[PDB]
């Protein structure tokens, strides 16, 4: 359930758990929506609504990139986000979730992270971190604004360790995309 | 439209997770005098020493409230408006019964949800008139009536010294020593004093710190 | 106007709760058009709070038979393999339920897909079959058979619509398309839908999946299968074998 | 571990009585002389009630210089039971035994605090309502021999274990002279 | 309404072997206060129909009110409406049980206990009860309240089955009831001394009696 | 809080014969240990050759039977006086029952009829709306009572195939009776209705009136 | 006759109750994109846990007009409240500024509102689909 | 009731004599112990000869007055005077088809040519009930067996007020929520009369 | 009061004559809306020319009663008759000693040579008041006004006989749980007088 | 005395994961008098709840030769107070060498049950005979006694009371007594589920031994 974002001066590595259901065991990602060719959003949190919110928002931010033949901004696609999330409870009761948002600006060629919890607070972070009870003891003492991707890689690979120290074996794994100026990769190795 | 109900929910989820004055009314034999104290107390802490507690409806009529302070201010307000359009349409003074009307009839829309308790004088052509207004929809018809965490001392203090017929200099001085008793003998009233003299025929008098 | 008029002119109706149109269709009093529906309509209390009311009135057990079914869901697992799809349920039940046939444990949608049921009975029964209506009607608009994928987003939609009003369910939507391949998705009544190749639901659900990942194969045989799914079953016995062409009932 | 819970049946013969208990050791039957006593419920207050009979029956045999009658026993079990009456054992006894002075069988049982349930035909306890009395109510017959009535009370368990596992039971057939101890390991 | 507030106590009738016979009592109670003493539960609706109403005051003249308007309406634009038009009881009973299990359905319903008793047109005997859930059932002597209780017994001993209601006449059945009377009013706090009584008949027709009192006390073994 | 839901405690049997069916009802209406009546029709012919019957909340069970004969008139006008089958009704009734899923019935059906092929069938629904086919269905308390009887004599695998129509009237009689004897709550009468081929028969079977 | 809104709860719900943003792919379904409402509202959370005062404010000034509507209709007759609906609905069905949301000077005259003014009034009340002309212009003409 | 509105502890009782009505009641409000108004006019004037006294929430009965006022007048616009009847079953449907959200009780005193002066009752719940006399309020509680032994019909003017303001000298002293003055309204053919009597005078009966 | 106790809700009063005093009561005792006893004897005697009548809950106004009876007789037998006013005492030191356990009311009449009879009423709590009548039960709050407006001092027995006949018989007509026959005692210098009236006597009244 | 042992730890059971077995809570009981005597009756079916137990029970109590109880409530308690109050009876009566009267075990149960502040739930009938009379009384279980001609007790007390109320004149016979218990007890039966079977009654008259009937109605 735990959702993780580093923020490398180049490059943003998004991080999530594989799959985990009730009591019922799958094999098998399903928390990672690609808003745009150089954006992507992973959300944490209760399980039937998170999933409609982000097709929600994936399904708006397509149909503007279709409409103005333009890619929209990470800070316009975050505060878009954030806006909906407000709306969507402004009437009911509030819902577990928590959203990390990971672009790469061609305008200005800038990575940029940004973290949005249920109430709707986005704020812009150099790491960010969600589903873990710290974490942020190994992401405050080891990382620096000009970390390149491999070392950005390498802490992602120790809190990984970190987190497959004190977990059952449910923890099938940890996921990783990285954003940067030629899009979006998936790595398989780390 | 109207008052909004979003993030009720919200707001009840936040809070069951731990997320957190005298007035006086004298009626004399041709007007109404309305007095009021002038200390706004946020709890223990006095926020403001002189603080003006009387508000304006109309040029001849005013009222002075109690219980939530937003909600007073806002249907006075309301009902100051309403008023000047009435007489605006009519080209007539407005009349006392006329804003008993709007306000009761306002407060019962709202089922008592809108907390805010009035003393209401004023002076039409018809006469002069003194009202209190509750926050239910109910409104009783008095001489001299008193309202805040000091009217018990203030009601004593006009039932000791009131008469048919009184003069205005008699009833501004019994106004006063309302409020003066109520703010020597109570902790949520102080400071100074404010007044309001309306008469038959004449302008509305409104004198601020009348007596420091 | 004239209508206008007959809305202000009159008591005996009123208190029949006979003036509303919802109720005269509810009790067929001008027409069959209750049976015309294709969304169904689910009636709700009056009240502040329907959602606790029918909690407590349905946590309530004082008749046996007037309680709601629950689904068995003993064991049942699922998985693929490149000729197709197997699933694999238990036949275990008596209970003063003597029938003619056994208790089917699997809904059959249409001679394409199969559902399983988990969960409250009576839920899966009829949104399945609502579901297979569903897809039958969006195949003749279409002139094409409709994906498991589309049928499965279907179903949670719906699932999705109520909410929190009292709906338990769970279903495992299986199917094999020309499109596609084989395909799994598993759709509950909060609202989750996911994509798999190996699932198990039961009690003994945790064995089930063991036997099935020690000794599973992309490339196997459908004897192969068939004789894993049985053992995994055995392991705490109907199976069904879905291909392009339909699924086919090898029950032992 | 578990333990607690189980069911009791006592039935009357011609000259003879039985009395049988489940069973997966810890056997909810003791017999203090010519007197059978089985108790169902919480294991802890089977323990406390079984070690306070035994040391009241040895007192009374070494007082009355005679063993003591299932009568008497009752009448004691019955006053021991209404002693907790607001810290009551979570038990249902039943009593079970031959008169050696005038042959008539005796069956009782009791609630929590002592209230004495005598039934001239059977007595079931743990389990009164789901399969058990209707079915011995149906399977008794009167005025049985005492192989007769052993092959009743081994049916009777059967169907109540039916509505498979492991599963035992113990059964005693009484008579005026000598008594018969089963099992059920089927 | 949520809960009554003004009440009547209850209402008795029985079948005798030419009609049926009704009573209740009249009285009004506030609570704990004997409040008002001029409440008729008894309703002649149409002309061989009694309908008795035990509950909520309020809702038992809604109900008078409803009677009165199907009577109105059934003779509407029908001036032959007094022979074969004649409302039978059979259908004021079914009209006024779809009235209490729809209102409860609407989880509104109405606080009362309402008895239905005549004679059909083919000169059978009618008596039917029905409650605020809507539940409705029918026997040869019916009662509210505590008379579902006390009352209920000694009618039963006149009138057990079905085959004997040819053998009770009317003047056993009314000496019936008025002892049923009696002992309520001997035993209920709520109850009243004044009652009122309807007999319905396949010859005579009806007979209504009012201001009748519970008579023949027997005090005087309190002087020891 | 209102509380709108009851019970009035019955018992139905309905059985599936070679070339008929039966259900049989029971009377009794009693509450707060107090005497109401013994007296109230529990089985209903519906027409068609489709019998029907609902036990537990007495207005439920009216309601209900009421809008599926609504329904089959409706069917009947709407469809040139078309019959409706067994199979059709008990969809009918199935969605009858689940359009009131969050303000449930608080009843339970079964009903009995002849298919296209002439055999007896009997479909028994649950309060919601699921139903399922079954040769033999007791409801109600005495259920418990009823159903090991007819399973120690008779075999659903003297068989039922080969029973007769007064054969099964027999059993089912006999099945009552000794329910009457065990229970408590089972007596007054016993109505049970036939459907054959040539239609529905009707047969009120007087046991003690206590 | 009534003075509180009364009836305000809904007896049925369904997936297609709101036929204005049916799918087009599933009828029977709603869409979601073209409500605009976040996307994770189900109309279930719309049935419990709301204030207890939104139904009566919301309905407050159609149930005074239907019960001034009775008290006409009780002593003045059936032509005068037929009168004043035919009125109502002419003045409205003829008013459509798809750019406006405030309400005619016809309506207020004869709602006798002219010099009234409430909270509705001083607080009357982005989006990528659903909020053009051609939307409300479907709206008004069934289309 | 709901928490914190003013609820009306009164006195009230209406009385039928030979010629006419008589509506009387005291003048106190209260708030638990301390009291609000020491004078007040509890008698509503709904039409001409048609007054009431009213119970139960202070705001759900002022709103009622004022809509069958309003009633009343467009009533008379079209046919004239109305009658005590027509007052009463406007009272009673309003308080009947709001009872579920409106706490109020009225007590109807009219008079007109055909009916020569009437009473009504209306309870909380809606019931409407024909009294020759009728008593309301906490301290009617006080008065039951007094007003029971002491009515009589067709009384004379001065005999009805005389038991009125007797009965209510009793309520007054005796319940804890009756005030000084008493106000009498008489409704009768000549018109309408209007009569007090302070506390000095009552309380040396 | 304990859950499931019995509550004596009554008619209770006791008035002073000029020849003694007179402890009068009602017949019946019920449990909710079921009258559970019909015939009742509440004028319980604590001494020769003592008598009381008990309020509130039954087993503990009998303990405290039969505690009281054998006080008396324990004075009695030291130093003779004793007045009312030391029954009282008595009376009132038990319901105030026991008052956070035990809910008790009492009604004492008393006669003697000396005072020439008195009334005491001890209410809940424990407190005492000597007055010349007393009344006290649920029922008793209908007569209030009418026991202040008919009572005279110095009257004669049968005055007071049918002052006490008329105020039961209000009260009874009023209250739920008064019913049944009127019980009375006569306490003067002569003896003790019985009297009981039948409901058909004191109806018609 | 009684112990308060294993309060705190019953409490827990119950609050935790345990159920405390029931008490047996016995069922109309009846009592006439007649001009030289008293009848008292009760009905013999007792059921564990829903279910029947037995269809001949003795819920008669026996305080003296010629004073007996019937009574409803918890069956132990009724049965525990009974007969302590009869063995302090019985020491009495050996203690002044007299015949023991009504009003003695009157005022000892009467005390014993406002001792326990009604914690014992035992409702009582008692009746009998003695140098002074005849006698009938009932006892509450909070330590309130009443005193009556007929009394009637139990879930049936109202039908009975209603066939006593329509059948009661002061003077009645011994024949003519029991017919009056037993038309009670049988309507009790009939109009009530709570009771059943047959009829245990128990006749005491002045001067003569104490008459006790088993199942009278067959």
């Amino acid at each position: 359930d735990i959702i993780l974002g580093i923020r490398v001066q180049d490059s943003v590595i998004l991080a999530s758990s594989k799959a985990v259901t009730r009591g019922i065991s799958v094999l098998k990602d399903d928390k990672t929506r690609q808003l745009s060719p150089h954006t992507l959003m992973s959300f944490a949190g209760e399980a039937g609504d998170t999933v409609q919110f982000a097709e929600y928002i994936q399904a708006n931010i397509q149909l503007y990139s279709i409409r103005e033949d333009y890619e929209l901004s990470p800070q316009a696609v975050s505060s878009f986000v954030r806006q909906e999330l407000a709306k969507s409870i402004r009437s009911r009761r509030p819902y577990q979730v928590n959203v990390l948002i990971g672009g790469y600006d061609k305008k200005k060629n800038k990575p940029e992270l940004y973290q949005i919890d249920y109430l709707g607070t986005k704020v812009e972070l150099p790491y960010g971190a969600h589903g873990y009870s710290y974490t942020f003891f190994l992401l405050d003492h080891h990382y620096r604004p000009d970390m390149t991707t491999e070392e950005g890689l390498d802490l992602l690979k120790l809190c990984v360790q970190e987190l497959e120290k004190r977990m059952p074996m449910d923890f099938k794994g940890v996921i990783v995309k990285i954003v940067d100026k030629d899009g979006i990769r998936q790595v398989d190795d780390f | 439209a109207g008052l909004s109900f979003d993030n009720y929910q919200r707001n009840n989820f936040l809070a069951e997770n731990s997320h957190t004055t005298t007035i006086v009314g004298v009626k004399f034999n041709n007007g109404v005098v309305i007095a009021a104290d002038t200390r706004s107390t946020q709890g223990p802490i006095v926020a403001d020493k002189n603080c003006a507690k009387l508000h304006r409806i109309s040029p001849k009529i005013w009222c002075a409230g109690a219980g939530t302070a937003a909600d007073t201010e806002a249907v006075t307000q309301l009902i100051g408006s309403n008023i000047e359009l009435h007489s605006l349409y009519t080209s007539r003074e407005p009349r006392v019964v006329s804003a008993l009307q709007m306000l009761k009839q306002h407060l019962f829309k709202y089922q008592g949800h809108i907390g805010a308790y009035l003393i209401v004088a004023g002076v039409d052509p018809t006469g002069s008139h003194l009202f209190s207004i509750h926050a239910h929809g109910s409104t009783d018809v008095g001489y001299y009536l008193s309202l805040g965490s000091g009217s018990l001392a203030a009601m004593a203090v006009l039932e000791s010294h009131w008469k048919q017929d009184l003069t205005k200099e008699e009833a501004i001085k019994l106004a006063s020593d309302a409020i003066q008793a109520g703010i020597w003998n109570d902790l949520g009233s102080g400071s100074n004093v404010d007044v309001c003299v309306m008469e038959i025929g004449k302008d509305a008098e409104y004198l601020r710190n009348y007596t420091p | 106007m004239q209508a206008i008029a007959d809305s202000f002119s009159v008591r005996l109706v009123k208190e029949l709760q006979y003036d509303n149109e919802q109720n005269l269709e509810s009790d067929f009093v001008t027409g069959a058009s209750q049976f015309q529906r294709l969304a169904p309509s689910l009636t709700v209390p009056p009240i502040a709070s329907p959602q606790q009311f029918l909690r407590a009135h349905t946590d309530d057990s004082r008749n046996p038979d007037c309680k709601i079914k629950i689904a068995h869901g003993t064991t049942t697992l699922a998985f693929r393999f490149q000729g197709g799809i197997i699933v694999a349920v238990d036949s275990r039940a008596a209970g003063n339920w003597v029938a003619s046939q056994t208790v089917k444990k699997v809904i059959e949608i249409n001679p394409f897909l199969l559902g399983t049921m988990a969960g409250g009975a009576a839920d899966c029964q009829f949104w399945e079959t609502w579901l297979g209506s569903q897809c039958r009607l969006h195949e003749l608009r279409e002139k094409e058979r409709i994906s498991v994928a589309a049928a499965s987003k279907i179903l949670s939609n719906l699932v999705y619509q109520y909410k929190g009003a009292g709906l338990s369910m769970g279903t495992m939507i299986c199917g094999y398309t020309r499109k596609e391949g084989p395909t799994i998705y598993y759709v509950d009544s909060d609202g989750t839908r996911l994509k798999g190749d190996i699932f198990c639901v039961g009690s003994g659900q945790t064995f089930a999946y063991g036997v099935l990942d020690s000794n599973y194969k992309w490339d196997l045989s459908v004897e192969d299968a068939l004789y894993l799914g049985k053992r995994s079953i055995l392991a705490a016995v109907n199976l069904y074998h879905v291909t392009e062409d339909g699924w086919i009932y090898h029950g032992n | 571990s578990s333990i607690n819970g189980g069911i009791v049946v006592a039935m009357t013969g011609k000259d003879c009585v039985a009395i049988a208990c489940d069973l997966r050791k810890f056997e909810k039957i003791f017999h203090y002389g010519h007197v059978f006593l089985g108790i169902t419920g919480l294991a802890t207050d089977v323990t406390t009630l079984n070690e306070m009979f035994r040391y009241k029956t040895n007192l009374y045999k070494l007082k009355e210089e005679r063993a003591i009658e299932p009568e008497t026993f009752t009448q004691l079990v019955s006053s021991s039971l209404y002693e907790r009456r607001f810290g009551p054992y979570f038990v249902g006894p039943v009593v079970a035994g031959i008169n050696s002075k005038s042959g008539k069988p005796f069956i009782a049982g009791f609630d929590l605090i002592g209230c004495i349930d005598e039934a001239k035909d059977f007595i079931v306890s743990g389990t009164a309502s789901d399969q058990l009395f209707g079915m011995c109510e149906s399977l008794y017959e009167p005025n049985l021999e005492p192989e007769d009535l052993f092959e009743t009370i081994s049916q009777a368990l059967l169907n109540a274990a039916d509505r498979l596992s492991g599963w035992g039971a113990v059964v005693y057939i009484i008579k005026k002279d000598e008594v018969v101890k089963r099992y059920l390991k089927m | 309404t949520q809960q009554p507030i003004v009440t009547g106590t209850s209402v008795i009738s029985m079948k005798y072997d030419n009609g049926v016979i009704i009573a209740a009592d009249n009285l009004g109670s506030y609570g704990s206060l004997l409040r008002f003493n001029g409440v008729e539960r008894l309703i002649p609706v149409g002309d061989n129909t009694v309908v008795g109403i035990s509950g909520d005051i309020s809702d038992m003249q809604h109900i008078e009110r409803l009677l009165k308007d199907l009577v109105t309406e059934n003779a509407y634009d029908n001036p032959l409406a007094d022979a074969e038009e004649a409302l039978e009881p059979s259908y004021i009973f079914e009209y006024l049980a779809t009235v209490m299990y729809q209102r409860r359905s609407k989880m509104n319903p109405l606080w009362n206990a309402i008895i239905v008793a005549g004679v059909q047109s083919n000169g059978d005997q009618f008596l039917r009860y029905v409650n605020l859930l809507g539940v409705t059932y029918s026997s040869p002597t019916l009662a509210t309240g505590f008379g579902a209780h006390m009352a209920n017994p000694l009618l039963r001993k006149v009138v057990d089955r079905e085959s004997d209601i040819p053998k009770t006449t009317v003047q056993v059945a009314e000496e019936a009831i008025v002892n049923a009377m009696r002992v309520l009013y001997y035993r209920d706090a709520r109850s009243s001394r004044n009652f009122s009584l309807a007999i319905i008949d396949k010859n005579t027709g009806l007979t209504f009696k009012k201001n009748l009192q519970v008579e023949n006390m027997k005090w005087d073994f309190a002087k020891d | 809080q209102f509380n709108p839901y009851g019970d009035n405690g019955g018992t139905i049997l309905g059985i599936a014969g070679e070339d008929f069916a039966v259900l049989a009802g029971d009377t009794r209406n009693i509450t707060d240990y107090s005497i109401n009546s013994r007296y109230e029709p529990k089985v209903f012919d519906c027409g068609d050759n489709i019998v029907m019957s609902a036990n537990g909340f007495a207005a439920d069970g009216d309601a209900l039977v009421k809008r599926f004969k609504n329904s089959v008139k409706w069917y009947h006008f709407d469809h040139n006086d078309k019959k409706l089958s067994i199979n059709s009704a008990a969809r009918n009734i199935q969605h009858l029952l689940y359009g009131k899923r969050f303000f449930p019935y608080y009843v339970h059906t079964i009903i009995a009829g002849l298919d296209e092929d002439g055999k007896g069938a009997v479909y028994s629904f649950d309060p919601v709306g699921s139903y399922e086919r079954e040769q033999c269905r007791a409801g109600g308390a005495a259920a418990s009572l009823i159903m090991p009887f007819l399973d120690n004599q008779v075999n659903f695998k003297k068989p039922l195939k080969y029973l007769s129509v007064e054969e099964v009237i027999k059993l089912v009689r006999d099945s009552f009776t000794s329910a009457t004897e065990r229970h408590i709550q089972v007596g007054d009468g016993l109505e049970i209705l036939i459907v054959t081929k040539d239609g529905v028969r009707k047969e009120f079977y007087e046991l003690k009136r206590d | 006759m009534n003075i509180v809104p009364q009836d305000t709860f809904k007896s049925q719900v369904s997936t297609d109750q709101d036929k204005s943003v049916l799918s087009s792919a599933v009828p029977s379904l709603p869409d979601t994109l073209r409500q605009q409402e976040g996307g994770a509202v189900p109309l279930s959370t719309q049935l419990n846990d709301r204030h207890p005062l939104e139904s009566t404010l919301k309905n407050w000034e159609t149930t005074q007009r239907q019960r001034q509507m009775e008290q006409y209709r009780q002593i003045f007759g059936i032509a005068e409240p037929m009168k004043r609906t035919m009125e109502m609905e002419i003045v409205n069905r003829t008013d459509f500024n798809p750019l406006s949301t405030n309400g005619s000077i016809h309506r207020d005259i004869l709602l006798n509102k002219e010099c009234s003014i409430d909270w509705e009034d001083v607080y009357p009340g982005s989006t990528m689909v659903g909020d053009d002309v051609h939307s409300k212009i479907e709206k008004q003409l069934g289309i | 009731l709901k928490k914190g509105e003013v609820s009306l502890g009164t006195s009230i009782m209406a009385v039928t004599f030979k010629d006419g009505v008589i509506l009387g009641a005291d003048s106190r409000t209260t708030t638990g112990a301390y009291i609000a108004n020491r004078v007040t006019d509890k008698l509503t004037r709904v039409h001409d000869k048609i007054w009431c006294c009213r119970s139960g929430s202070a705001a759900d009965t002022q709103a009622i007055a004022d809509i069958v006022q309003y009633h009343l007048e467009l009533y008379t616009s079209q046919y004239g005077t109305p009658s005590t009847e027509t007052a009463a079953s406007v009272f009673k449907e309003l308080c009947y088809e709001n009872k579920d959200n409106l706490t109020a009780g009225i007590i109807v005193a009219g008079y007109d040519d055909k009916n020569k002066g009437e009473v009504y009752t209306i309870p909380l719940g809606g019931s409407v009930h024909k009294l020759p006399y009728a008593i309301a309020g906490s301290g009617s509680t006080f008065i039951y067996g007094y007003c029971d032994k002491n009515f009589r019909e067709n009384m004379s003017k001065e005999e009805t007020v005389d038991f009125i303001k007797h009965s209510l000298s009793q309520a007054i002293k005796w319940d804890g929520s009756s005030g000084g003055v008493i106000r009498m309204v008489v409704l009768t053919a000549a018109g309408v009369e209007r009569l007090i009597f302070y506390p000095d005078e009552y309380e040396q009966l």
